[PDB]
């Protein structure tokens, strides 16, 4: 979050690695831009 | 698929505007409201 | 705008943040409505000194 807009930046792997997060190098792109204007200091995750 | 989404906010209760981010079954949902959320927020699937 | 919602008894429906306790950032916004603290009191319930 800046200046009133969150931002989302994502990709996914082509791996299927054995168990641990590997030292290769993939930079993300930009998803999403969001213009939410709220004070954010904390956050939650959602499981199935 | 696991994870769905996730709450991103302050007091996570209504008395300020916090924001939403879920994936369900049949789109990704993105909201911004005065919510009241669970003490422990998620999906659940009944497998098979 | 005058001309368009001046009341001849006062348009008391439109309201502003008189007191918060600090500057808000750029393209923030804060409706949380709660009960400003002038007197070093943990002030609670609808008002106080
Ligand atoms: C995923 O979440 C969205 C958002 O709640 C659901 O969209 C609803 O779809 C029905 C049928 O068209 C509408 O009547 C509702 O008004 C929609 N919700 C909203 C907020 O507008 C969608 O159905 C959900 N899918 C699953 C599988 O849970
Ligand atoms: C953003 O949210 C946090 C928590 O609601 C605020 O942080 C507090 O700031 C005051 C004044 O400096 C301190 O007394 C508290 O100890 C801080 N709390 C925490 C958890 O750090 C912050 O001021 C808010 N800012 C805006 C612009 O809303």
């Amino acid at each position: 979050n800046i200046d009133g807009y969150f931002k989302i930046y994502s990709k996914h792997t082509p791996i299927n690695l054995v168990r641990d997060l590997p030292h290769g190098f993939s930079a993300l792109e930009p998803l999403v831009d969001l213009p939410i204007g709220i004070n954010i200091t904390r956050f939650q995750t959602l499981l199935a | 698929n696991i994870i769905r989404g996730w709450i991103f906010g302050t007091t996570l209760d209504s008395k300020t505007q916090s924001l939403l981010i879920v994936n369900n079954a049949t789109n990704v949902v993105i909201k911004v409201c005065e919510f009241q959320f669970c003490n422990d927020p998620f999906l659940g699937v009944y497998y098979h | 705008s005058n001309n368009l919602d001046s009341k001849v008894g006062g348009n008391y429906n439109y309201r502003y943040r008189l007191f918060r306790k600090s500057n808000l950032k750029p393209f923030e916004r804060d409706i949380s409505t709660e009960i400003y603290q002038a007197g070093s009191t943990p002030c609670n319930g609808v008002q106080g000194f």
